[PDB]
């Protein structure tokens, strides 16, 4: 994670993985995909979080504007089921 | 004058009660999934003989983060739908905790039970599972809503019990 | 999985409220997804008949689960971040 | 601010009136919670408060108590905390509400909610009081509210370390049998009594012997005590003053009974008490026999009901303790009862009789209710065989002596059919010559004109019964047999009633179960049989309902297993029978059961189908089949289960065939067009994904020749099926049927290669679904390797929008590239892409696409939200170039291997476009990989 200054780190995410056994090896570059892609849509979450909060005039943050923003978002909640 | 009954939907989230209010409003299978959040107040009338039958369906939240003061929506009503999913037993489980709420809210309201997504090929849980409905003087009704399997049945053995007109058919 | 959300936080979003629960379920969601994409990538790996899960299997997979414009923008910073890692 | 105001519009049924009220108030109560609190606990204690204003403020606090009341809720929240004084004041108000027999029951029930969810974290030990004022109340009061509160705790709240370790669990079941015990005590406080005990008789049914000296001490202790004050209970006599009450007490008495026996190691619940507990549990069935001569009255409709409700758990724990040894004064008691219970209501017996439906879906067992009449039968099938000589032997006699009693003669009819469903067989001393008396008295019934519709259609059920139990007893059963099922048969096409016709086709059914009716009655009756049993199905099905055309397929499938062979085959059967399962079927389309049932009986029509016949079933089966398609045109084709079932037994028609060469044209003419107006005119994908493939197994299993008038017909279902009216899930369906087309014409599809090529590329560049667009893509892959040079030129000269095709379609194709997954599809695609790089034509070199990607600035993440004005930007790099990267890159993850080498050695020999700059333009591990290879 600090090779560039990345956010999340390797180690957690790569036992992570090792722990199911999905594969004999892993690749070099799944780490650091995944890692980017969770970290992404993490961000895609908080920041329609962040304007459900603005859009509640509150800059605070609680769930229910979180299922506000899950709920407008029409793809976010095919993806989220 | 056309009486009119306040109707309650409920049951466990993702079981189609949106769809099957938007599928009577209409008559078009929806088919991508939208949680319902709160309550929406749908209107419904049936053109039936011995005057009119209004309907008042309060589709409720199946979801217990979408259900905001859920159970103060059943102050006034009438008559109440409980539908679950077939295809997962959960749904079925949860059953009786929508029966016991209803209970509570409103004492001895007819409650119609309906078993909803039957045109699906396999079924989790069959018609012999259905302990519960048989000792609380219950109604079965095995319902779709990609097909119109018995779709209109449930809100005719509702009005009938509401008219006391045991002879009372939709036209 | 906590300082690399709430730093990504505070950059994304100078101003903001936040209590424990509100990162407890989104800790929830994206442990979800990471689950999620671990079923589909193992599928499309046995289905392929490679023992070593790689690139393109996770490119595979994000793509067939996340659809719109998301999936491109999530490649696309995957991709960015690969080479940025690579070299 | 107004709490009153806010709860009158809280419940309006508008939505804007509703949403604001209920966000003013939640937000009102995230700050300063314990003034709303205060306030809402104050309208519901107010008396002059309407009703329903009273009941949401207790269920709104119910919700309200899970966010602010304390932490360790999972939905609580910090914003604001209740004070310890405000708690205090709740606590006294709920416990107030709900204990004062002066409020109403709504009130109770919603103070009861509440106090259970407060009860969630706080009981037992952070509310104390709580368990003494209850205590108090139901130990020297008899409080019945305070006693159901108990109950609804013990349901909810209480779990096993706070029963067994703490002191609930002990304290309740004293509390409990001082009641019991106490004969002072009104009668309807021990029926809320017993209730309590069955609650606390679900903590200790958990036991599957627990591990704990303490805890099965106590448990057995227990077990012993309620049992021997059960039975005190049920000596004692109250009389005829509240005889509702009293079956309500007798009720949940025996209730408890066979949780005791069927949740618990037989060492609790000793042999010798299920004995003494047999005595008066048969007895209690006499009294409530005797009970209906005061309910013959009619004064409350209830106690009819509730005569049925209690003794429906007598007849349960009989059930329980059934391997128990009957005596023969015993004996008699139980089948005088039972016959008195399973006796029909005249409104039972006017719903039948009326509106036959109903009792085919009850006969059937499809129906939903239960009544004491199938409580009798899990207690009459679950006896042993030594109880079940001496059950069959009484009863067989009762009938013989209650032939002239028609009031109670379809009771020990209906015992005699429950009997004979038991596993066990009946041997005794004379059941040879009490066999004999009961088929001449059976006999006799179907004989005589007298016999009510009723008595007669459950002889006619019984009478199969009777014969499958005994098919080794009775020494000339074939001739038996035969003239029974024939007698059964003439009675119902005499008889004008839909209630003997429909019972009769159910006794079919249990006649096929347990003899083969081809043995018996041989080959020219079994056929005068199939064609007696479908003029009884023409009859009945003018008149059906939703369960009674699922049982008509099922006694349909029967005689279509029954049809004879091959050289003594009857058409005018078989083109009845076609008939008859689709005139029902098509009835009731969207009937599940009957579509699932009608696949089994259109397999076993189908699985005969010879070439010889082959002519024969064209047209008895293809007509028909048109018939739902025009019946299905009306509706615009929306989804329905016969819809897609016909479709899919339209394939197996054109799969089933000789296999000398393509079908006839007769099945062309009469299919081609229904077909093709089905894939048009039609928006809904499954249906669609049907027809298609039933459509493409047609064009490719067809004549050329004939077919060549109509492909240009096709080609409007192509332009239609890749048009965007259809959604992106039937799209991919197209594949296959394209393979298929081009294999049979690939001659004349010429003139219409331009059409369709520039329909796949505007579908493909049209659409963004991966499995879409990839099932495009290999369609496109697959004309490229047909013809790689005119799609090229096509390519070049068609333009979408203001731009070359061949650019974006190109493009798309790189880009899908590397994310393509099917191996087939894979080396398609791989051969396609070494195909087009042979051809080295120089409009591709002009061309140039955007592979690459160049990182931004900044260290942003880029979304959605900023994505317009913070786009992605892509490098220019040639076709050429790209692909070679593309192939190096696969190299260097690793079959398709061995033909991307061929290729590789391939270019190497001719080393075309400048093959050895771009490689000396490679990346070191790009050329290490590439020399590795060649
Ligand atoms: N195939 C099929 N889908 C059904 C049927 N009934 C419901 N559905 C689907 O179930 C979903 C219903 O979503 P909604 O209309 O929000 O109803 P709901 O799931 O009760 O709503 P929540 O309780 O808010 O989750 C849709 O995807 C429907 O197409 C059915 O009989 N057949
Ligand atoms: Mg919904």
């Amino acid at each position: 994670s600090a090779k560039a200054g990345l956010t999340f780190p390797v180690g957690r995410v790569h036992r992570l993985l090792r722990r199911g056994n999905y594969a004999q090896r892993i690749g070099s570059g799944a780490p650091v995909y995944l890692t980017a892609v969770l970290e992404y849509l993490a961000a895609e979450i908080l920041e329609l979080a962040g304007n459900a909060a603005r859009d509640n005039k509150k800059t605070r943050i609680i769930p229910r504007h979180l299922q506000l923003a899950i709920r407008n978002d029409d793809e976010l909640n095919k993806l989220l089921g | 004058e056309v009486p009119t009954f306040k109707l309650v939907l409920v049951g466990d989230g993702g079981t189609g009660k949106t769809t099957f209010v938007k599928r009577h409003l209409t008559g078009e299978f929806e088919k991508k999934y939208i949680a319902t959040i709160g309550v929406e107040v749908h209107p419904l009338s049936f053109y039936t003989n011995f005057g009119e039958i209004k309907f008042d369906v309060w589709d409720t939240a199946g979801l217990e983060k979408f259900g905001g003061l859920r159970d103060g929506y059943y102050i006034n009503a009438q008559c109440a739908i409980i539908m679950f999913d077939v295809t997962s037993r959960i749904t079925y489980k949860n059953v009786p905790n929508w029966h016991r709420d209803l209970v509570r809210v409103c004492e001895n309201i007819p409650i119609v039970l309906c078993g909803n997504k039957v045109d699906v090929k396999e079924r989790k849980v069959k018609a012999k599972t259905i302990t519960f409905h048989r000792k609380k003087n219950l109604q079965y009704y095995d319902i779709s809503a990609k097909s119109n399997y018995n779709f209109e049945k449930p809100f005719l053995w509702l009005a009938r019990k509401l008219a006391g007109n045991p002879q009372l058919e939709f036209v | 999985y906590s300082s690399y959300i709430y730093k990504v936080l505070k950059q994304t979003h100078p101003d903001t409220g936040i209590s424990q629960k509100s990162m407890s379920i989104l800790n929830s969601f994206v442990n979800d997804i990471f689950e999620r994409i671990a079923t589909e990538a193992s599928k499309l790996a046995a289905y392929n008949k490679k023992s070593t899960i790689s690139a393109r299997e996770i490119q595979t997979a994000v793509r067939l689960i996340l659809p719109g414009e998301l999936a491109k923008h999530a490649v696309s910073e995957g991709t960015r971040a690969v080479t940025k890692y690579s070299s | 601010m107004d709490i009153n105001e806010l709860i009158i519009g809280a419940q309006s049924a508008d939505k804007h009136t509703r949403e604001v009220a209920e966000t003013q108030l939640l937000q009102w109560c995230d700050s300063d919670a314990s003034q709303v609190f205060k306030a809402l606990a104050n309208v519901a204690l107010q008396h002059e408060a309407s009703l329903e204003s009273r009941q949401f403020a207790l269920l709104s606090l119910r919700k309200l108590i899970t966010m602010y009341w304390s932490p360790g809720f999972e939905s609580y929240r910090s914003t604001s905390n209740v004070e310890i004084d405000v708690k205090d004041f709740i606590r006294e108000v709920l416990l107030k509400l709900c204990l004062n027999d002066n409020e109403n029951t709504k009130i109770k029930n919603g103070a009861s909610y509440c106090i259970v969810q407060i009860s969630a974290v706080d009981f037992p030990d952070q509310w104390p009081q709580l368990l003494t004022v209850i205590y108090d109340a139901i130990s020297h009061q008899h409080s019945l509210n305070a006693m159901s509160l108990l109950n609804e705790i013990y349901d909810d709240v209480v779990s096993e370390e706070m029963f067994f370790e703490g002191g609930i669990g002990l304290a309740t079941m004293e509390i409990v049998f001082k009641v019991l015990n106490t004969e002072t005590s009104t009668l309807i406080a021990k029926i809320a009594a017993l209730k309590l005990l069955k609650a606390c008789l679900l903590q200790m049914s958990s036991h599957n012997e627990y591990d704990e000296a303490s805890r099965k001490s106590f448990v057995s202790q227990c077990l012993a005590t309620s049992l021997q004050i059960l039975g005190q209970l049920l000596t004692l006599n109250f009389g005829n003053v509240d005889v509702i009450s009293q079956l309500k007490f007798k009720s949940i008495i025996y209730e408890n009974l066979v949780f005791i026996k069927n949740d618990f190691s037989r060492k609790h619940f000793s042999s010798e008490l299920q004995k003494q507990f047999k005595i008066m549990a048969i007895q209690d069935l006499e009294n409530v026999t005797h009970i209906n001569a005061n309910v013959e009255t009619t004064e409350s409709e209830p106690l009819l009901e509730t005569v049925h409700d209690c003794s429906i758990y007598i007849v349960e724990f009989l059930t329980s303790v059934c391997t128990l040894q009957f005596s023969v004064e015993e004996m008699n008691k139980i089948i005088t009862s039972l016959t008195i219970l399973c006796q029909l209501s005249s409104e039972t017996r006017e719903i039948w009789t009326s509106d036959f439906n109903t009792f085919v879906s009850k006969e059937t067992g499809l129906a939903a209710s239960y009544n004491v009449r199938d409580q009798a039968n899990e207690f009459f099938t679950s006896l042993p065989n030594p109880q079940l000589s001496l059950i069959f032997k009484v009863v067989s006699n009762d009938i013989e002596h209650s032939t002239c009693n028609y009031s109670t003669l379809e009771s020990l009819l209906y015992l005699l059919q429950c009997i004979l469903l038991n596993d066990d067989e009946i041997t005794g001393e004379n059941i040879d010559q009490s066999l004999q008396i009961l088929i001449k008295t059976l006999e006799n019934i179907l004989v005589s004109q007298e016999i009510p519709e009723l008595i007669l259609a459950r002889a006619i059920l019984t009478i199969p019964r009777v014969l499958d139990k005994f098919i080794d007893a009775l020494p000339d059963i074939k001739p038996l047999t035969s003239a029974f099922l024939a007698k059964s048969l003439n009675l119902a096409l005499k008889s004008d009633k839909e209630l003997i016709k429909s019972a009769t086709l159910i006794a079919f059914t249990y006649y096929c179960y347990f003899a083969e009716l081809d043995s018996v009655l041989g080959p020219e009756v079994c056929s005068e049989t199939q064609e007696k049993v479908i003029r009884i199905i023409n009859q009945v099905s003018s008149d059906a309902e939703e369960d009674t055309n699922g049982a008509l397929m099922e006694v349909l499938s029967q005689v279509i297993s029954y049809n004879p062979k091959e050289p003594h085959s009857r058409k005018e059967i078989l083109q009845a029978e076609f008939h008859l399962v689709f005139t029902i079927s098509s009835e009731d389309p969207a009937n599940v059961q009957v579509v699932v049932q009608s696949q089994e009986c259109l397999e076993k029509l189908l699985d005969n189908i010879n070439m010889d016949n082959y002519k024969n079933y064209i047209e008895l089966c293809l007509p028909s089949f048109i018939n739902v398609l025009d019946s299905n045109n009306a509706n615009n084709y929306r989804y329905s289960p016969l819809l897609s079932l016909v479709l899919e037994f339209i394939t197996v028609f054109l799969k089933k065939k000789p296999n000398d060469g393509f079908l006839p044209d007769e099945i062309n003419q009469y299919l081609f067009e229904p077909l093709a107006k089905v894939l048009a005119f039609s928006t809904e994908d499954e249906t669609l994904q049907l027809a298609t493939e039933a459509f493409s197994y047609l064009i490719f299993n067809t004549d050329t020749r004939a077919m060549e008038p109509r492909l240009m017909d096709i080609m409007k279902v192509l332009e239609r099926l890749l048009s965007l009216e259809v959604s992106d899930s039937a799209a991919m369906n197209v594949g296959p049927l394209v393979v298929a087309i081009f294999t049979r014409f690939s001659k004349e599809i010429q003139p219409l290669i331009g059409r369709i090529l520039e329909a796949v590329v505007v579908r493909l560049i049209k659409t963004q679904n991966i499995s879409t667009e990839q099932n495009l893509l290999s369609v496109l892959c697959f004309l490229t390797c047909n013809d790689p040079k005119q799609t090229v030129d096509f390519l070049s000269s068609f333009q979408i929008d203001n731009t070359d095709a061949l650019t974006l379609v190109m493009r798309k194709w790189i880009e899908a590239f590397e994310v393509i997954r099917g191996e087939k599809r894979i080396k398609e695609n791989i051969v396609a892409l070494s195909n087009l790089f042979f051809l080295n034509d120089k409009r591709l070199q002009k061309v140039v696409v955007n592979g690459n990607l160049i990182p931004y600035e900044g260290d942003l993440i880029i979304t959605r939200s900023m994505a317009k004005k913070m786009p992605d930007r892509y490098v220019q790099v040639p076709l050429y170039t790209k692909i070679i990267k593309l192939f190096v890159s696969e190299l260097s993850f690793q079959s398709v291997v061995q033909l991307l080498v061929r290729f590789f050695k391939e270019v190497a020999s001719k080393d075309v476009s400048g093959f050895h700059c771009i490689y000396e333009t490679l990346s070191d591990s790009e050329r290490k990989v590439l020399s590795e290879a060649l």
